[PDB]
């Protein structure tokens, strides 16, 4: 009957509005996941520019 | 004298990566409430 | 009509829970990105901790 | 009324397929993130290796 | 006599990476069934 | 002589990493514009 299907319609909006919150969070939640991984991305970077200029070098120097 | 080697620093990104990390988790905790009231 | 309605109504409530039950899954996924970005963040920590306490000391201590 | 129901119904099922095809982006982009998180793994195990296959070595052989 | 180097070692840190990312695109398939699903 | 150090190179593997997660926020980006239409 109509009042059953209005029930349904009224609860069904209701979830989807959840959901749209939902999905919200979570795409903040990988926004923010995305900004780790570049900030580790960066200090690996970091790691690697300090061995080739920094720990390379000196190792070559310590035999002299 | 030799020369002296500068310690790496990247204390300051991996800061950052945990605080990322922690509002990652707090987003999908905020997340899950939603899912919850369904 | 009330027929057709009810019927969408019904068939919306199920996508609603298939709905739900994805992001679910999406959530557990990005929580398992969570840990594996920690998990390779303490990594690199203990590769800068290994260049400054052993790698570096030994460098100098070559010299000698 | 079913009117009322109906034209719920149907701005409910609209929404229900933007909701799936949000989900679908929003999966795809973790997926992105997961190979970004194997490919920095990939290159922190270079670092690893690299400390202990090329690094220690010369760095004690600097010593004779 | 001379001061030894102790390799490094965060195997067990990189494996548990490998792991989570393996959990991590298995619930992403779960969650593509769900949605297939409508 | 003495054995020369090869530069550890990790470029590409840092390039991979940057282009997807550029990836990841133009899907999310994409997600966004499906939820606005709701
Ligand atoms: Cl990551
Ligand atoms: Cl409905």
């Amino acid at each position: 009957t109509a009042a059953v299907a209005l029930v349904k319609a009224n609860e069904n909006a209701a979830a989807i509005l959840n959901l749209k919150n939902a999905i919200q969070k979570t795409n903040a939640a990988v926004a923010d996941v995305v900004q780790a991984t570049q900030s580790l991305g960066t200090a690996v970077q970091a790691v690697q520019d300090h061995i080739n200029s920094v720990v390379s070098p000196a190792i070559t120097a310590a035999n002299y | 004298q030799i020369l002296s080697i500068d310690p790496l620093d990247i204390s300051q990104n991996l800061a950052a990566v945990n605080k990322s990390l922690s509002d990652a988790l707090q987003h999908l905790a905020q997340s899950d409430t939603y899912l919850s009231a369904i």
